[PDB]
């Protein structure tokens, strides 16, 4: 079957340079008309197309990017690479490979691999409960942390039943995000409800219990 | 570059329904060997895009019947007959008949269900925070349909617009509904020197707005 998938940093801080692989099965850059793109999709934002190569190594590129990206490939290792140059912060996104022979342009794409490009440190979020002013509903409020992510249960995974967690938001370099539990009201403040958060990046496990004010 | 038009950005539908999507090119998708690269794509959330149909009109291998692509040039359509819940997601056109290769801003096709108005519930800041010398009011806006949907904040009745983060989840699997949590950040000086807080959603299930508030020191 034919199988992508891509690799890369991760993290990297601005002006460094990003270098993205390939790895591939299921097809060879040998077989004529064979070629592969590069596109990227920061969160929420329309696909951009970077690069693309063939089997035999004809080369394009966005040309708006082009003096920041070289593409290129090992074809006996079954690998394609992306390099761009003098990263800044709007080159954060999911960068995705893509099988792209001549008659069926992006045929299979990998599952893509997350890149964040931030001058931001390490910060452990501040994990705040949110206790109210039939039915109860508590929150957790996890702010000001970097980098993604964060894993965020209720009752240590226990209480999954009328939960909204909500994507996270940058503000100022930092991450925020929410998580909403409804109950009833036979249900808190008469049992413990907690919200356990881990950040695997800062190494931090915080339980925070919901109190009435 | 050529500039893929897509709409509408938002389609709801019933399963069985027909689905039309449409895509228009800023020129011609003609390209001088006589083929015209124009393909559709299905993105799912945390999955990557999918080809559907290639050239226009030719389904690619595994996909059912269901989809057919049509139009020339400048003009095409992507028709999903009898559509199923595994169809929803994203469907984007793309073209690569010109160098940069471009993509369409994507149509999201979501289940229609009965409207529902949101449940609202805003919280002070915790005593945490306020320790820890920040405040912020947190309001959630939950399981609510259509997914249109304005929050307002007021501080002492005036309109606070800056230092407002939202975020929205997708469309439950299970009720079909949506859900915002919308947080404005203030400092704590700021929180110490007005008494009222609003939360106001404007939705379609009421005239009028659904109003939640609380008074700092009440």
């Amino acid at each position: 079957q034919v199988t992508l998938k891509e690799s890369g940093p991760g993290i990297l801080q601005p002006s460094q340079t990003l270098s993205l692989t390939c790895s591939f099965s299921g097809f060879s850059l040998s077989t004529s008309g064979m070629g592969v793109s590069w596109i990227r999709q920061p969160s929420g934002k329309g696909l951009e197309w970077l690069a693309h190569i063939y089997w035999d190594n004809d080369r394009y590129y966005n040309p708006s990017l082009k003096s920041r990206l070289t593409i290129s490939k090992d074809t006996f290792s079954n690998q394609v690479f992306l390099k761009i140059t003098n990263v800044d912060t709007a080159d954060t996104a999911t960068y995705y490979c893509a099988r792209s022979p001549m008659n069926t342009w992006g045929d299979y794409w990998g599952q893509g691999t997350s890149v964040t490009v931030s001058s931001a440190k390490t910060t452990a979020p501040s994990v705040y409960p949110l206790a109210p002013v039939s039915s109860v509903t508590l929150g957790c409020l996890v702010k000001g942390y970097f980098p993604e992510p964060v894993t965020l249960t209720w009752n240590s995974g226990s209480l999954s039943s009328g939960v909204h967690t909500f994507p996270a938001v940058l503000q100022s370099d930092l991450y925020t995000l929410s998580s909403s539990v409804t109950v009833t009201s036979s249900t808190w403040p008469s049992q413990s409800i907690t919200c356990n958060v881990a950040h695997p990046a800062s190494s931090t496990k915080v339980d925070k219990k919901i109190e009435p004010r | 570059d050529v500039v893929m038009t897509q709409t509408p950005l938002s389609l709801p539908v019933s399963l069985g329904d027909q689905a039309s999507i449409s895509c228009r090119s800023s020129q011609s998708l003609v390209h001088s060997n006589g083929n015209t690269y124009l393909h559709w794509y299905l993105q799912k959330p945390g999955q990557s895009p999918k080809l559907l149909i290639y050239k226009v009109s030719n389904r690619f291998s595994g996909v059912p019947d269901r989809f057919s692509g049509s139009g020339s040039g400048t003009d095409f359509t992507l028709k999903i007959s009898r559509v199923e819940a595994e169809d929803l997601g994203i469907y984007f056109c793309s073209q690569n008949t010109h160098v940069p290769l471009t993509f369409g801003a994507g149509t999201k096709l979501e289940l229609k269900r009965a409207d529902a108005a949101p449940t609202v519930s805003i919280f002070p800041p915790s005593s945490e925070q306020l320790t820890s010398g920040g405040a912020s009011v947190v309001c959630f806006l939950n399981n609510f349909y259509p997914k249109d949907i304005n929050v307002k904040w007021k501080i002492d009745g005036s309109e606070r617009q800056n230092g407002v983060l939202n975020s929205w989840t997708d469309q439950d699997s299970k009720d079909s509904t949506y859900s915002m949590s919308s947080t404005l950040t203030l400092t704590k000086d700021e929180y110490e020197r007005h008494n009222s807080y609003t939360c106001e959603a404007t939705h379609k299930t009421s005239t009028s707005p659904i109003v939640k508030s609380f008074n700092r020191n009440e």
